């Protein structure tokens, strides 16, 4: 009786506080999402060229929240390996496809004739798109994500870049320095974290991945700039229309786990629980 | 369980058939001293449980880390055990005899 | 039609079969063309990386008797059965002596000195010992009956063992009339014919 | 005390017998991988006698 | 002696602990997996047969 | 008595095997002997490092350790 | 062809069950291949622990009312009658275990699964076998396969247990670095 | 390993082996039945307790 009343009061207080917290989070997330949608609809990509392509602005200043969901443009060559993360888009099961993207190359060998040293590659992870579970076998190794960038019209631009080290020369006399540059545009997004209750848990040994673990993805692919990989990743966004993976557009880029819909559902659940607890307390 | 149970066991009749004056036949109920064999079993293995646990765990670990072929090494260990045991048994014989 | 006659001779049962050898040589060529595809001998052996999950590497008691004890023939199997029978009789006698129920008019496990001293734990140990011995004896009996049915009724043999029996190490029995006598006397047409078929290519549908 | 002395003597004995297999790490700059190499050893004879 | 060389199966030892790419390994052309091939020890002039079997008779 | 009898029976049988094999059965070493071996964990698994009597069932290998 | 030796022609029941379990666990066999075999497995279990029950009254109506059984019952102590009944029932149970229609059906289903495996991975089906633990049984491996089926094809998949769909990275295994070197140890 | 102990009980005689097999199986059955009768005793105790 009295113990039941005490338990009901405690449960009602806890659930009411939870509902209030989720409602405030819903308001804040809705406001931020409106701001993000307006900024994306503005469509002024930030060109990541020069020094910015070697150490990225969100790595140098360590402000990914200031650069989150942020339109950027960068050029480089994708590496062959692809990474799949289990995800659902538009209510159907599929996989997010990630590829390494080398935005800067550094050569540190001075015995060029004697030694053929591997270059130091600076890369970031690019979310190519989403492919359904049926068509995961249709993703090809070393596929062409974007058509290669056009050759520049300035004859002085056919030398190795000072910072990125890339030579935009289709016919390079230095065969070992021949690179093909493709230019992508996307949105900077931060990496994900484990949430077992959200069914985002990955078994690395079995090969089952449910959340974007940038640290593991960088380690498994033997990439170099592990910290600049862990900081964030670029989700490729095609201009207006989106065969596999299917790239995200301005209206269908992958939604974060924390959403106003999710917080509204939590608020409704907690408010209902608190109301029921108070009704039962009044009855008793 | 022993309401109508007689005192004598098989060993009592066997003893009655022998000239062993140092052993006598039980004449009272054994309920007081029931399950004493477990007590003596514990006393027999009392100082050996910890030592045997540590020794067997150590032996199994040392075998497992090297993945030795069981048949060959067990044959070798049987040979070495016979060697050492017969040496020590001869020495124990000498120690016991000279009392 | 010379090639046709040679092939028909290859498929004749009296070609690769000599008395006292494997009767499967009566259909040898047929069996060969089904197994030696592309001239390759399939390796049925299992590749094991040790994690100390097994020590004796005997899958069952039948494997133990066949391979560890090398009871490949029937006299060996019957000798092992006699040994197992003696062991089982001795184990039964030991269990009946240590827990004399039904021997001197004793009808209850309680009315034994073994139960007085050690209680139900001793009875459980004796039951486990007798059960293990009876289980192993049953397995040995099944092995011996199977070997009797195979070697004595069906007249099967351990054919590599029979081959080793026929030649006592340093005999001169390499004959031209016998295709299986040596490697030099095995005709090339048989080698070509037994390797004509090809393995299927798997569909990697997983 | 005898157990202590036994452990000390076994430790030194194990070190001495571990001398005679020269196990080192060799870098393969072509493959950018380290490998474990086993070799013999050369030393003054007085060391072997002791 | 072909039955003794366990280097033939070393490729299988990698995936006994690293299952991640075991399925990628299984989707591979079969060349000598779990099979022994003995090269010709004799000159056979039979054009009708492309490949000859030199497996030991025992 | 179990240990005593095991030791004595093994001694007699193995000694008889040693004498008989080394006096009468050395004409064919392959028939009357098996080739066995086991090496260090550091080195790759030996060719003869397999369980005997199961050569037609298993291929035994192990990962190197240091 | 009945003359071609299948790669598993020598495997025991435990080895076949373990091969099926490893194929399902390693995502070589899908959950669409199991539902028949698993069903048979369950029937086999019911065919094992129910038979003595089914054989207990039937013998009481057929065998234990015969002349030899009645002679044993009337001219021997009750303990010998119990021994005769238990021995007869146990012999019948062993004969049933060796020769059971449901056991044959389970073996046929396992054979079909192994044939599917050979059709998928070819001769590499032999790579599914290992050195099994001595006391782990074919029924235990079948139960493990059933447990894995329940885990994957049910709730908590992706929360407590790995999902059936693999998300392994797409690489070129010919060129991708490997953990183990061919002969030496690497760091 | 089995000759001497079986020799003590004269198990080289086939009749002794058959008699011992019968007696041992009966002994095993007696032990199992006496183990499983306490279940019936507990059932009756449960009836009275109800
Ligand atoms: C490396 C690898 C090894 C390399 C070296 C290999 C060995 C080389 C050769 C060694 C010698 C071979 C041999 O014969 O040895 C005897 C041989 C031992 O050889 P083994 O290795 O055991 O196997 C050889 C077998 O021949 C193998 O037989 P199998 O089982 O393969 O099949 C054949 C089978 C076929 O058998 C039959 O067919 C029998 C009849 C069956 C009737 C029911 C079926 C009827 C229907 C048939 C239907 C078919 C068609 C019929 C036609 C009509 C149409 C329907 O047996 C026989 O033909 C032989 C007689 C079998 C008797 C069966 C009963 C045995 C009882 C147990 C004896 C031991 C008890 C304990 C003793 C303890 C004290 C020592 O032993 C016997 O023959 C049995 C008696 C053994 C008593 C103890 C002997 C101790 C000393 C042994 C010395 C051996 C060397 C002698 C040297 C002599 C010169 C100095
Ligand atoms: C939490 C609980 C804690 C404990 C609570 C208290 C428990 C109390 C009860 C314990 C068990 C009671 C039942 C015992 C049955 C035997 C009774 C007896 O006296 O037998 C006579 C036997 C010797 O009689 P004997 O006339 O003086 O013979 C002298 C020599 O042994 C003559 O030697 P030989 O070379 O002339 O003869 C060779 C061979 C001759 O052997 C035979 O004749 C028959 C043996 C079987 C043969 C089967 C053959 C099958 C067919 C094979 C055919 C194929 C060919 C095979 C080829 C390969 C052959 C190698 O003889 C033997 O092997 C004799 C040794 C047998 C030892 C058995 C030890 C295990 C018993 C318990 C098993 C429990 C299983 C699990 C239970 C639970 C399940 C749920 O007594 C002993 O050996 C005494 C020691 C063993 C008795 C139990 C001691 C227990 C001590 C406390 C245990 C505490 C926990 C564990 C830690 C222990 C640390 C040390
Ligand atoms: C009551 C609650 C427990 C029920 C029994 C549970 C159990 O483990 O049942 C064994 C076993 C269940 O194992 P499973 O994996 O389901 O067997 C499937 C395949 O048959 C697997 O192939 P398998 O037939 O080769 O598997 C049998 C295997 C399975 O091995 C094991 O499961 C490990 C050992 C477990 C021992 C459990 C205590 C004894 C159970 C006796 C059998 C049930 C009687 C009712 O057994 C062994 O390897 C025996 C090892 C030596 C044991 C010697 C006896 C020691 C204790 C004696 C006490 C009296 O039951 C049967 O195989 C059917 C009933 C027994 C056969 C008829 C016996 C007529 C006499
Ligand atoms: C088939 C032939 C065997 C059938 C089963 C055994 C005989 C019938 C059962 C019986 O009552 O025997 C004791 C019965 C009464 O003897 P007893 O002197 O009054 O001793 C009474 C004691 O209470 C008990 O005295 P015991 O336990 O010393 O007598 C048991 C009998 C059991 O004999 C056997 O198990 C035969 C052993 C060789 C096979 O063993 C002997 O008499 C020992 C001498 C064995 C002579 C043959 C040795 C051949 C070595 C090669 O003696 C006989 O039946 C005499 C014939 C025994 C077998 C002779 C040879 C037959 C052919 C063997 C090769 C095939
Ligand atoms: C005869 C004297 C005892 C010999 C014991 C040898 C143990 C190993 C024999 C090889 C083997 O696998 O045996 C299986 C046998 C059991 O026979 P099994 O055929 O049931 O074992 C295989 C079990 N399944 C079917 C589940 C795979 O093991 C033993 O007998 C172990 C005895 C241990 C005794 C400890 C005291
Ligand atoms: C667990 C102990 C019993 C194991 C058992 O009976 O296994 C079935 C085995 C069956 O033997 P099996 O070899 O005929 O059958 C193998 C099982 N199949 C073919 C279905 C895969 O029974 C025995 O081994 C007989 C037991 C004899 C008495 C044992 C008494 C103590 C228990
Ligand atoms: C009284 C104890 C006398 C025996 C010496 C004990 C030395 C303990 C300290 C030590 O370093 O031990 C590890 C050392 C080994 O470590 P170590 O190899 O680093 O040696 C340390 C000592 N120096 C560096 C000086 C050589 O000794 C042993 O491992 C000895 C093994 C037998 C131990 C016997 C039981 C001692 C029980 C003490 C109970 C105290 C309560
Ligand atoms: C332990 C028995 C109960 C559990 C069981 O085995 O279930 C099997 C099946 C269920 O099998 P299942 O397919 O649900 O499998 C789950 C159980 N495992 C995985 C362990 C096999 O249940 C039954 O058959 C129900 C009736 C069991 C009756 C057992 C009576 C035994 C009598 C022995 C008499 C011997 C006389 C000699």
């Amino acid at each position: 009786n009295v113990t039941g009343k005490v338990a009901l009061a405690t449960l009602g207080a806890l659930t009411g506080y939870g509902a209030f917290y989720h409602y405030n989070q819903y308001l804040n997330l809705s406001a931020r999402w409106q701001q993000i949608q307006e900024n994306i609809a503005k469509d002024q990509p930030f060109d990541v060229d020069g020094f910015d392509a070697k150490v990225y602005p969100w790595v140098r200043e360590n402000n990914v929240n200031d650069w989150e969901y942020k339109l950027v443009k960068m050029r480089g060559y994708f590496k062959d390996q692809r990474f799949f993360v289990r995800r659902k888009r538009d209510g159907k099961e599929g996989f997010l496809v990630f590829a390494p993207f080398v935005t800067a190359v550094e050569r540190v060998n001075h015995r060029l004739k004697q030694k053929d040293l591997l270059p130091v590659e600076y890369s970031v992870f690019v979310n190519l798109g989403w492919v359904p579970v049926e068509n995961k076998k249709d993703v090809e190794l070393g596929g062409e994500v974007c058509p290669p960038m056009d050759a520049p019209t300035d004859s002085t631009l056919f030398v190795n870049d000072t910072f990125t080290g890339f030579n935009p020369d289709p016919a390079n006399p230095e065969d070992t320095e021949q690179v093909t540059l493709t230019e992508i545009t996307g949105i900077v997004r931060r990496g994900e974290q484990q949430d077992i209750l959200a069914r985002r848990r990955n078994w690395n040994k079995e090969g089952i991945y449910n959340w974007v673990d940038l640290d593991y993805m960088g380690k498994i692919f033997r990439l170099f700039n592990l910290d600049a990989i862990n900081t964030a990743y670029i989700e490729r966004v095609v201009p207006s229309f989106e065969l596999y993976p299917i790239p995200a557009t301005k209206d269908t880029f992958e939604r974060p786990l924390n959403t106003p819909e999710r917080h509204s559902t939590f608020f409704n659940f907690y408010a209902a629980t608190s109301a029921l607890s108070f009704i039962s307390m009044l009855l008793l | 369980l022993y309401l109508k149970s007689t005192n004598y066991n098989r060993f009592d009749y066997r003893l009655k058939q022998t000239d062993w004056g140092f052993y006598i036949n039980n004449n009272s109920n054994y309920i007081q001293n029931i399950f004493s064999g477990l007590k003596y079993i514990w006393r027999g293995l009392r100082f050996w449980i910890i030592g045997l646990l540590l020794g067997l765990s150590s032996i199994y670990y040392l075998m497992y880390v090297r993945l030795l072929p069981f048949n060959k090494i067990i044959f070798a260990w049987i040979l070495v055990a016979m060697f050492l045991y017969w040496l020590l048994s001869g020495f124990v014989f000498f120690v016991k005899k000279y009392q | 039609t010379a090639s046709e006659e040679e092939l028909k001779k290859l498929y004749d049962p009296n070609t690769f079969y000599e008395h006292g050898d494997n009767p499967a040589f009566k259909q040898f060529m047929n069996i060969a063309v089904e197994n030696l595809r592309e001239g390759k001998l399939t390796d049925h052996r299992t590749y094991v990386v040790d994690t100390y999950k097994k020590w004796m590497y005997a899958r069952n008691w039948d494997d133990f008797l066949q391979r560890d004890c090398k009871a490949i023939t029937f006299p060996r199997a019957f000798a092992l059965w006699i040994v197992g029978t003696l062991g089982m009789a001795t184990a039964s006698k030991w269990c009946r002596q240590i827990l004399p129920v039904g021997s001197h008019g004793i009808t209850k496990i309680s009315q034994t000195q073994f139960f007085h001293q050690f209680g139900p734990l001793g009875t459980l140990g004796a039951v486990g010992f007798y059960g293990l011995t009876a289980y192993l004896y049953y397995k040995t009996t099944i092995f011996t009956v199977k070997k009797f049915y195979s070697h004595c009724i069906l007249q099967e043999r351990e054919w590599i063992f029979e081959q080793e029996r026929q030649n006592p190490g340093y005999g001169e029995y390499f004959f031209k009339d016998v295709p299986l006598s040596a490697e030099e006397h095995f005709n090339d047409l048989a080698r070509g014919e037994m390797a004509k078929k090809k393995f299927e290519k798997p569909n990697h549908e997983f | 005390l005898l157990l202590y002395i036994l452990w000390l003597e076994f430790y030194q004995f194990y070190h001495i017998l571990s001398f005679y297999g020269n196990i080192n790490w060799a870098f393969d700059y072509d493959e950018y991988i380290w490998t474990l190499e086993l070799d013999t050893r050369r030393t003054r004879l007085a060391n072997n006698y002791i | 002696f072909p039955f003794l060389e366990k280097m033939k199966y070393n490729q299988y030892k990698e995936y006994k602990n690293d299952y991640l790419f075991y399925l990628d390994f299984l989707k591979k052309e079969i060349t000598d997996d779990h099979s022994f091939f003995w090269k010709a020890r004799k000159v056979i002039k039979l054009p009708q047969y492309s490949v000859f079997s030199f497996v030991p008779l025992k | 008595l179990s240990f005593v009898y095991l030791s004595y029976r093994l001694a007699w049988v193995l000694f008889a095997y040693v004498l008989i094999y080394n006096h009468f059965l050395l004409g064919d070493i392959g028939k009357t002997f098996n080739v066995g071996e086991w090496d260090h964990r550091l080195k790759p698994s030996a060719e003869r490092d397999y369980p005997t009597r199961y050569e037609s069932l298993y291929i035994l290998d192990r990962t190197q350790k240091w | 062809n009945n003359l071609r030796l299948k790669p598993w022609f020598h495997w025991t029941d435990e080895e076949r069950s373990h091969a099926i379990f490893s194929a399902y666990e390693k995502r070589i066999l899908k959950s669409e291949d199991l539902p028949s075999f698993l069903r048979a497995n369950r029937i086999n279990n019911v065919s094992t622990w129910v038979f003595p029950l089914i054989a207990l009254p039937l013998f009481n109506q057929s065998i234990f009312k015969l002349g030899f059984a009645q002679r044993i019952l009337l001219t021997r102590p009750a303990i010998e009658w119990h021994c005769f009944k238990i021995a007869t029932v146990a012999a019948s149970w062993l004969a049933w275990l060796n020769f059971s229609p449901f056991y044959r059906k389970l073996e046929n289903e396992k054979e079909y699964l192994l044939d599917t495996l050979e059709s998928r991975i070819g001769i590499n089906v032999l790579d599914l076998n290992d050195a099994l633990p001595r006391w782990t049984t074919s029924q235990e491996y079948n139960r493990r396969t059933q447990q894995l089926y329940n885990q994957r094809n049910g709730f908590f998949a992706g929360l407590l247990y790995p999902q059936e769909e693999s998300s392994r990275p797409l690489v070129d295994i010919a060129s991708f670095p490997k953990n183990l070197h061919k002969e030496k140890l690497t760091k | 390993f089995f000759f001497s102990r079986a020799l003590k009980h004269r198990f080289y005689n086939p009749l002794n082996v058959m008699t011992e097999f019968k007696n041992g199986f009966m002994w095993f059955i007696i032990i199992l039945i006496n183990i499983f009768k306490p279940l019936l005793k507990l059932l009756e105790n449960n009836y009275i307790n109800l």
